[PDB]
């Protein structure tokens, strides 16, 4: 009662949207020589878009076969190639990004690349905390179940923080983040902020807008 | 009124000629009944040139099929495969520039194995290409069906696994109305079937 | 006659009744749509309407889609919904569920500029200004999308069309002869079911040009050019809802 | 005997799905006949289905 | 809304009891009929055969009554649908082989995993006082190897609630 | 002629996955299968064969490649529009090393659209805030460093 | 044969008042010399 | 929010704070409609809208 089990590699693309592949197996049968003979068989195997990982198909009357016995099941184990971008977590699919520090806390777009040919632009809602997460829904894999309904995408968040800071840098940090609020402002203190404000985007002299050299 | 297949290939591709290529085909009769922008893998491409296995151009020209994404073409007239053999000119691009240089080989083509266009040879070839790369699309329906061909199909084909399900059916014997018999004749045939396998999770 | 509401079109008619973009930002418009529309799967991308705030960065929301079908009885729309400071890149806005969507109606007032601003309400609730933005979004889609009747048709597999016949609207004047988009086409439903004093409308008799205004949601303007048979809409202003409707009237 | 039964219970459509499967020439004659039946079940309430749809528009109209 | 028969046991001048059976009208019409017919024109005196302690209860013999097989008509198998997994399941049985049923039917008094596959069942017990006067039937004074000393015998049959 | 319209009507219809002649075929088949003796309607026969037909959807070898016109054009010319954000370094998290924009001398561009289309002659006002736009990305270059633009 | 079919098709009327075979030569000129975009919704959708 | 809005918004005609010649203006936010532009020696006030 023994069986052939052998792995099959697919890719999540694949995975996604349904592929049709075509395995080769070495059927071996014994016979009255000291050596074996073996022949190459093709077996069509039809995956279907989102299945699970682990999934296992078994085709009967296919493997080697002793003069006595008739041949076992061959068994072929589904699993997922590594992808650069996305880890599938059951039926929903995973992004690690890494996220700079200064985006995290005023607020940027990601870009990501779905499985499928499409772009997508999440844009951040709050400041991300330290491991934390996004979730952006009917953006993974498509249930196995029915072929319409989707998972969703989760981005995983690892937060970049800058390597070095000067002190001019810390105490604008530290008004940033001890700054009144806007109905306990002095007037002096709005002006400060509107002539800060204006030096800092100035056109010409400012450095809100730099060009890379 | 007959049909044959065609493919852009990438070389043809990649300069942005397929357009032309779409409206000179266009413009010398042609018709076509189903096209699609694909690219191959390289079992797919090995699958699909079978015929030269082993040759010495093989390894080449199966390096130059999936290097870029290639057009599938379905042109129908009723001189369809004669007539685009013409308008395919000679298999060598340099021999076709001398002989008629108005010709997709010479416009298009760059080299002996870069012609920029694939053609079938024979109405057999040309089914049977049709039929792999466009399973859903209908046709031939004169070889097909004929009596003895239609026998020779289900006796090998569809039989070994009907006689079991029809065994099994006889054995259960299911309640006396249709649908549910057919339900059940149906699951078996899609449990186990001798190519398919059977899916566990 | 049209397949979709032209962008230079809807600018110009609606330009009376102050539906306008900056000069700048419409430019972006010419180049940036097309990409998002590619981007993206969608095949009809256009611009929704401006939402003011309390920053000179006003949202600009562009509505999109790809599937439209019929389904328990209404026309349904698998509408995408983007917004962006400026014409040039285009974020994604991501629908709400059902507990939020109770908790950000209560939310009245202005939206601020950073789209990363949360809201405080009652233990406290801890909204962003993203789910603010798309329930008015949605709360102006379910009330004012009003496109001309007949206009969409239904073919094989339920699937809502473009009625590439539709030869216009006889008396544009009536609202009779306005419906909403998720109106079947069969349904005789049109803007006169509803309130009486919701909708008013303008029609130029002599250019074939009429102009249909929310009094409900001040903000939204429609037009209907007879003549060339056009048509489109455009909401400009904040997403509140104006209550006290009886009283204006 | 059983033979009767086969015939009057399945006998009908599969002779159908046997047509229809040697017109296409699909790759999986055996899979593609068992969809062909499951089908073949589902529409014949679907076409009711669409009668009384019809049926009642027509009446509400 | 299957149709109803109801007859009566009764052995040696003494009534024994009354049956109320619903037939499986919607699963097995052409036993179903088949039954009815003979209810009507049959089964008026026939001696109840076999009678197993913990198995079942057996008969309706037309022609002879004491057991063999009867001329003039052959039932073929119709459906396997009805499994015997609770007492008072009415069925028809047949020889070793498919396709021979009679006009001898069974009652079953307990529960029959073997049987399923085997018995064309069609039909069911009402109510617990048709299954309790089979179960005080099982208990007769005297039953010589598997069947009653005195003739049990059904004392009349009607049918009800169907035409 | 005739074989021109075979032609056309067996072109295959991606989306909706039939063409004519199937779709004629099918229906001709469905008549002669019922042999009405009551009246017809085309429409119903035609909506009822369209929701019957079957439509064996298995799977592709291949994984289904998009068709769209390139776009590097369209994202050069956007990328004028709003000023680009300083990249930073992944191993640091900090910004990359970046130059101030260029100092130059260059007209009121704006205005100089609004005086063309005034006049009537010009390129336009949509270009010419395209073109400004494109003169100041010119002049704010320090590599390229330039004391006048027009 | 094909010619039983035919004359059959030629017996059987519509409700529109014509006959199969004329209704839908009808309905094929008109879609030969239209050319509609999608065809196969047009014969639904406008030429019947 | 807690903190009441201001009367007057900003309101820019470039998304870059680079551009040469570029109008700014406010806008009142107790009067919807109501702007004021200014460039240079130039300025303007209009109010279009709902009274």
């Amino acid at each position: 009662g023994k069986n052939k089990v052998y792995p099959l590699e697919l890719t999540l693309e694949e995975i996604f949207h349904g592929c049709l592949k075509k395995v080769a197996h070495k059927r071996k049968v014994l016979l009255f020589s000291g050596e074996y003979v073996e022949e190459e068989r093709q077996l069509t195997v039809d995956v279907k878009p989102g299945l699970p990982t682990g999934t296992r198909f078994v085709f009967e009357g296919e493997g080697n076969k002793t003069p006595k016995k008739e041949p076992g099941p061959v068994v072929f184990v589904l699993k997922p190639k590594p992808h650069p971008r996305f880890v599938r977590r059951g039926s929903d699919l995973v992004h690690k990004v890494t996220l700079p520090l200064h985006h995290a806390l005023i607020g940027t777009t990601l870009d990501i690349r779905t499985l499928d040919d499409r772009d997508l632009k999440v844009p951040i809602s709050d400041i991300m905390r330290p491991g934390s997460s996004l979730t952006v829904p009917g953006e993974g894999m498509p249930l196995p179940a029915t072929p319409s309904a989707r998972g969703n995408l989760v981005i995983e968040i690892d937060l970049l923080f800058p390597t070095h800071l000067t002190e001019t840098q810390k105490m604008l940090l530290r008004s940033a983040f001890f700054l009144p609020p806007p109905t306990e402002q002095n007037e002096e203190t709005k002006k400060a902020l509107r002539d800060y404000e204006a030096a800092f985007k100035h056109d010409l002299k400012g450095w809100a807008t730099v060009f890379k050299r | 009124l007959e049909k044959t297949f065609a493919l852009i290939k990438p070389d043809a591709v990649r300069a942005g000629k397929a357009q032309e290529i779409m409206q000179l085909i266009e413009l010398n009769g042609f018709t076509i009944i189903a096209k699609q922008k694909l690219q191959l893998t390289r079992a797919r491409a090995e699958e699909f040139y079978g015929e030269h296995k082993g040759k010495e151009f093989f390894p080449k020209l199966v390096n130059f099929m999936t290097s870029g994404p290639i057009w599938a073409l379905v042109l129908a007239k009723p001189g369809a495969i004669l007539a685009w053999r013409a308008l395919m000119g000679p298999t060598n691009v340099f021999k076709a520039r001398a002989e008629q240089p108005k010709c997709l080989r010479a416009l298009y083509g760059t080299d002996g194995t870069q012609n920029a266009t694939h053609g079938s040879d024979s109405p057999i070839s040309a089914a049977r290409e049709i039929k792999f790369f466009f399973p859903t699309l209908s046709g031939d329906p004169t070889i097909y069906a004929e009596p003895t061909a239609a026998a020779e199909y289900i006796t090998k084909r569809i039989q070994p696994a009907l006689a079991k399900a029809l065994a099994a059916l006889a054995r259960e014997k299911p309640s006396a109305d249709k649908f549910e018999a057919i339900t059940f004749v149906a699951g078996y045939l899609l449990q186990n079937n001798p190519n398919k396998p059977k899916v566990l999770m | 006659v049209q397949l979709e509401p032209n962008i230079t079109l809807v600018l110009k008619h609606l330009a009376s009744c102050g539906a306008v973009v900056s000069a700048e930002q419409q430019a972006a418009l010419d180049h940036s749509i097309p990409i998002k529309r590619i981007e993206a799967g969608l095949r009809s991308l256009t611009l929704w309407g401006r939402l003011t705030t309390l920053n000179g960065k006003d949202y600009l929301v562009a509505e999109g889609y790809n599937v439209a079908s019929s389904k328990e009885g209404a026309a349904v729309y698998e509408t995408k919904y983007f917004y962006s400071q400026d014409g040039a890149r285009w974020s994604d806005l991501q629908p709400v569920d059902s507990e939020t969507a109770t908790r950000c109606a209560r939310i009245k007032g202005m939206l601020s500029g950073d789209p990363a601003k949360n809201y405080e309400l009652e233990l406290v609730f801890q909204i962003p200004e993203l789910a603010v933005l798309r329930c008015r979004v949605d709360a102006i889609a379910t009330a004012t999308s009003v496109i001309p009747t007949d206009s969409t048709i239904l073919n094989a597999a339920s699937q809502v069309v473009p009625n590439r016949l539709f030869a216009g609207a006889a008396y544009p004047e009536k609202l009779e002869s306005y419906q909403h988009r998720f109106s079947l086409p069969g349904s005789g439903v049109t803007l006169s079911q509803d309130l009486r004093g919701t909708w008013a409308v303008q029609y130029d008799a002599f250019k074939g040009v009429a102009q249909v205004r929310s009094l409900l949601f001040p903000g939204y303007f429609f037009y209907y050019a007879a003549n060339e048979l056009t048509w489109g809409s455009l909401y400009v202003g904040d997403g509140l809802r104006n209550n006290d409707l009886i009283f204006m009237l | 005997h059983d033979t009767a039964y086969l015939k009057e219970t399945v006998g009908e459509a599969l002779a159908r799905g046997c047509a229809a499967a040697i017109s296409a020439q699909p790759n999986d004659p055996v899979e593609y006949l068992g969809l062909w039946l499951l089908k073949y079940v589902k529409n014949a309430e679907v076409e009711g289905n669409f009668y009384r749809e019809r049926q009642q528009d027509l009446q509400k109209k | 809304g299957r149709t109803y028969c109801a007859f009566s046991i009764q052995q040696s001048s003494k009534l024994l009891g009354t049956v109320v059976l619903e037939l499986f009208t919607d699963i097995a019409p052409a036993t179903c009929a088949n039954f009815i017919k003979y209810i009507k024109d049959g089964y008026q005196g026939t001696p109840l055969h076999r009678i197993v302690p913990n198995g079942w209860v057996q008969g309706g013999d037309i022609v002879d009554g004491s057991g063999k097989g009867d001329p003039g008509f052959v039932l073929p198998d119709e459906t396997y649908s009805v499994k015997h997994d609770a007492p008072g399941v009415l069925g028809m049985a047949t020889g070793g082989q498919p396709h021979t049923a009679n006009t001898q039917f069974y009652i079953s008094l307990s529960p029959l995993p073997f049987l399923d596959g085997k018995r064309v069942a069609f039909g069911r017990v009402l109510n617990k006082q048709s299954l309790e006067n089979l179960l005080a039937l099982q208990t007769l004074p005297t039953f010589q190897n598997e069947r009653p000393v005195p003739d049990v015998v059904i004392a009349s049959c009607h049918v009800i609630y169907n035409p | 002629s005739v074989a021109q319209a075979l032609a056309y009507l067996q072109v295959h219809s991606p989306q909706d996955g039939t063409s004519m002649y199937d779709h004629l075929v099918k229906l001709v088949s469905k008549v002669l299968e019922d042999q009405p003796k009551n009246a017809v309607d085309l429409l119903e026969t035609s909506l009822l064969v369209k929701k019957s037909t079957f439509d064996p959807k298995e799977s592709s070898p291949l994984v289904p490649i998009p068709v769209a016109p390139d776009a590097t054009q369209t994202q050069a010319a956007v990328s004028i529009f709003g000023d680009p954000e300083l990249p930073i370094n992944p191993a640091t998290g900090e910004p990359v090393p970046a130059d101030p924009p260029n100092e130059f001398e260059a007209e009121n561009m704006l205005g100089a659209a609004a005086v063309l289309d005034c006049l009537g002659v010009g390129l336009g006002r949509e270009l010419g805030v395209n073109i400004a736009l494109a003169a100041k990305r010119i002049g704010e270059d320090p590599k390229l460093a330039v004391r006048s633009v027009r | 044969d094909v010619g039983q079919a035919l004359a059959f098709l030629q017996q059987v009327k519509t409700t529109q008042g014509a006959s199969i075979y004329e209704g839908l030569k009808a309905a094929l000129a008109k879609v030969l010399e239209d050319r509609p975009v999608n065809a196969v919704e047009a014969l639904e959708t406008s030429v019947l | 929010d807690k903190v009441p809005p201001p009367a007057w918004s900003p309101v820019f005609a470039s998304a870059s704070v680079t551009t040469r010649n570029q109008v700014a203006g406010v806008r009142s936010n107790r009067w919807p409609g109501a702007v004021c532009a200014c460039a240079g020696r130039h300025f303007t006030s209009m109010y279009v809208g709902w009274g």
